[PDB]
RNA sequence: GGGAACUUUAAGGAUACUGCCAGUGACAAACUGGAGGAAGGCGGGGACGACGUCAAGUCAUCAUGGCCCUUACGGCCAGGGCUACACACGUGCUACAAUGGUCGGUACAAAGGGUUGCUACACAGCGAUGUGAUGCUAAUCUCAAAAAGCCGAUCGUAGUCCGGAUUGGAGUCUGCAACUCGACUCCAUGAAGUCGGAAUCGCUAGUAAUCGCGGAUCAGAAUGCCGCGGUGAAUACGUUCCCG
């Protein structure tokens, strides 16, 4: 009863159901069950900035940041399965965590 | 009726007919009432004589007018003496608890002054 | 206020000056800074100079000012009228 | 049998559509104990009312989101829903009605310098 | 505007009676949105009219509306259909406002059978109408 | 801001640190039920006879750039003059104009 | 247990284009009415601000020409001040009550924050809070009680069971430290205020009005600011005058 979890997280969307695929595909290749990928709920973040160096308490820029989460689950894992997740290469801009 | 010398309204239930009395609110006639056994919702109309003794001798316990008037001043008049921070607040007539003065002091201060 | 588990609250200077006064008997004015210490049983009867902002004026310790702090016998703003 | 869902500011409510005697229960409620104001149980009763079917459907209902009016709006729209899905035959009436529309009508947003969405803080020439 | 004509906004009949001028009643009485205590008060008036004497809510409504409407503004000029209603409305709210007794509704009842025999504030200011229409 | 003060900062940054852990033992005594009244007597005097500058409520949070203390945004550790200029340029990951 | 139906979560797509019918305008650009459709003529909101004007604002974010100080106009420290108070003005909050106040019972959200943190539950306290303890690095645990709403009782138009300023007395918490000068809790007190002149402001639909909830800053300290949802109106004949 050996499960394996994958959660990731980015700041791209873009990059990080790229990441997710490239992963699935490698896992179904070695020859083991996966589910996912699950979007898990986003993160937004605002801030309101000040434009004028001195005083127009009107004029400000509203920015936004956002954080993006996918699960990724691997059930039944082949003995390649795990050797292959860390022969997996490391895309910059997504932060993996794997769960034994 | 007469309750430590005042005249208490007639046709109010007992609970708000007593705070009529100075140095007396509705937590104190809450605990006055719950002491004697006398429902909230009853006026003080349809209260037996000895009921009305029993109220007088539980209000005599906490200071009502004459007594609690007399020590405010005391309090007063012993930060006016001492010439403590409070005491020169309350000799000017001026906010006490740290308000702000440039603007609205016009409880402490009356009515507005003409220059 | 300060709250009760903590007790008052005494700067150690001021404290030393006026334990060695009263352990000794000198009238001498205790001359000090310390606006937030708090007047205890001991300060009664003594002469103490609290700076308040530009000068040091003296305060006699008498048994009404014990609780308070030593702050509120030296006003710090001058008014007189407009 | 029929299933409907329907939607009203950020309320969604899932409608099961059978055929008997009449009960109808809402979040393991009657609706009586779900909606305390009259206008809102009127609301929900609406489309078989006017299709006079109130005797021969049975409705099991569930709604999330929103509040009262909003709620009986999504189970309105949800009900028409059901019975389009029922029978096709009963849109035009319905349609006619306007009870398969659905309401986009939404809570704008605040906005920088504005007190609310369109309110402005009082301003003054002098 | 300046360039266009807005259409005017149909307003959905009330979902107990459907009757759009109950409909505009309640929305005349209501204020800060509260729609089920002003639903409240005009139901429990129409309930209380409907007792003290046995005739159709609707109808009876309808017929001390029209008893209640005016007829001319102020310059005279024929006031659209519209505005005589939005106008009785007010005044008929404005009227049973002012008088004395436990709830809005018991107020309300009472003033609609007092206009009913014509009188009442509502139609004192309908005369002063008169008046100061003869007076142009 | 000017050199005197963000040296200011800098000297307090640095006495705080070093006195962190001391600070901590005394407060974990006087918190301590089992130790002594005594005991949390003079643990309380020790702390108050600590050093003014080891307390972190001393310390003003500045901008890394300029050593402005107003308009911090914790998030980035810089104020809004120099997060305008540095997120409108694009050297801030994540981090664009909001709007919805 | 189980299921992958539904809600939702979130990536990619489809759809709306005067497409169809009728009348008009020139016979064009267009315009008016109807069907279907979730939506019909720009469906709603946001960001995006041309050539230029104001010697407009900022040498105190920063950079920079020139001028000035160099045992001081530089640097360090303790205490005080920025919180003053005969007055005038701007922007707000809370009220003057019955479409309401209080008490008991009982419903329905969205968005956001949490490891120097948020805390289930138990005990102690009238209470702010304290102690023990549990889960959470969070669609998993928590802040968290939504409030207006509905049902029942009571108050009966009174400066009141409206209002909640001011002051007296007890406390809690953060912090080395709440005197000048913090927030909150309890007992007592119970001010003006009866809908406000000349004049003047905002708003055309999920808007105005009203009700609650969250965050940045931050040891502590919002009636301000930036967001979130609940309930939910009235009126537009027209350009004769006011402003641009």
């Amino acid at each position: 009863n050996q499960r394996i979890r994958i959660r990731l997280k980015s700041f791209d969307h873009r990059l990080i159901d790229q990441s997710a695929q490239e992963i699935v595909e490698t896992a179904k290749r070695t020859g083991a069950q996966v589910c996912g990928p699950i979007p898990m709920p986003t993160r937004i973040e605002r801030f309101n900035v000040l434009t004028s160096p001195h005083v127009n308490k009107d004029a400000r820029d509203q920015y936004e940041i956002r954080t993006y989460k996918r699960l990724i689950d691997i059930v039944q894992p082949t003995d390649k399965t795990v050797d292959a997740l860390m022969k997996l290469d490391l895309a910059a801009g997504v932060d993996v965590q794997i769960a034994l | 009726a007469r309750i430590a010398g005042v005249n208490i309204p007639d046709n109010k239930h007992a609970v708000i007919s007593l705070t009529y009395i100075f140095g007396i609110g509705r937590h104190t006639a809450k605990n006055i009432l719950a002491a004697v056994g006398i429902t909230e919702t009853t006026k003080i109309r349809e209260l037996d004589d000895a009921q009305l003794d029993a109220i007088r001798a539980e209000v005599a316990k906490v200071p009502t007018e004459g007594d609690l008037r007399r020590e405010i001043s005391m309090n007063i008049k012993r930060l006016m003496d001492l010439g403590c921070y409070r005491g020169l607040r309350h000799r000017r007539s001026l906010p006490v608890r740290g308000q702000r003065t440039k603007t609205n002091a016009r409880t402490r201060k009356g009515p507005r002054k003409p220059i | 206020p300060r709250s009760l588990k903590k007790g008052p609250f005494v700067d150690a200077h001021l404290f030393a000056k006026v334990e060695a006064a009263v352990a000794s008997n000198s009238r001498k004015p205790i001359k000090t800074w310390s606006r937030r210490s708090m007047i205890l049983p001991d300060f009664v009867g003594l002469t103490i100079s609290v700076h308040n902002g530009r000068n040091h004026v003296p305060v006699i310790v008498t048994e009404h000012m014990v609780g308070h702090k030593l702050g509120e016998f030296a006003p710090t703003r001058t008014y007189r009228g407009h | 049998t029929n299933y409907g869902t329907g939607r009203r500011k950020t309320a969604t409510a899932r409608v099961f559509l059978s055929a008997g005697t009449g009960k109808l229960v809402i979040n393991n409620r009657t609706l009586e104990q779900y909606f305390g104001r009259e206008t809102a149980r009127m609301v929900v009763r609406q489309p078989l009312e006017l299709l006079e079917a109130t005797e021969k459907y049975d409705l099991y209902i569930t709604v999330k989101g929103g509040g009262i009016g909003g709620q009986a709006g999504a189970i309105r729209h949800g009900i028409t829903r059901a019975l389009i899905a029922a029978d096709e035959t009963l849109k035009p009436v319905l349609r006619q009605a306007g009870f398969v529309t659905r309401d986009a009508r939404e809570v704008e947003r605040k906005k920088l310098g504005l007190r609310k969405a369109r309110k402005r803080p009082q301003f003054s020439k002098r | 505007p300046r360039r266009r004509v807005v259409a005017a906004r149909e307003i959905l009949p009330d979902p107990k009676f459907s009757s759009q001028t109950i409909a505009k009643f309640m929305n005349h009485v209501m204020q800060d949105g509260k729609k089920s205590i002003a639903e409240s008060i005009v139901y429990g008036a129409l309930e209380r009219v409907q007792e003290k004497n046995k005739v159709d809510p609707v109808e009876f409504f309808e017929t001390t509306l029209e008893k209640v409407r005016p007829m001319v503004e102020v310059v005279p000029m024929e006031v659209r259909p519209s505005r005589r209603t939005a106008l009785a409305m007010r005044w008929l709210v404005d009227a049973a406002a002012k008088r004395s007794e436990k709830t809005m509704a018991l107020r309300l009842a009472g003033e609609l059978l007092d206009a009913a025999e014509g009188k009442g504030a509502a139609i004192k200011k309908r005369e002063d109408v008169h008046r100061m229409a003869e007076a142009n | 801001a000017k050199k005197g003060m963000i040296n200011r900062e800098l000297k307090r940054e640095k006495t705080v640190a070093k006195y962190a852990a001391k600070r901590a033992e005394l407060k974990a005594t006087i918190a301590n039920v089992n130790a002594s009244d005594e005991e949390r007597f003079e643990a309380m005097l020790k702390l108050q006879a600590l050093p003014r500058n080891a307390s972190p409520v001393r310390l003003r949070n500045r901008c890394g750039l300029t050593g402005r203390p107003h308009g911090y945004f914790r998030k980035f550790g810089l104020s809004r003059n120099k997060l305008r200029d540095t997120v409108m340029q694009g050297d801030v990951p994540g981090v664009v104009k909001a709007s919805w």
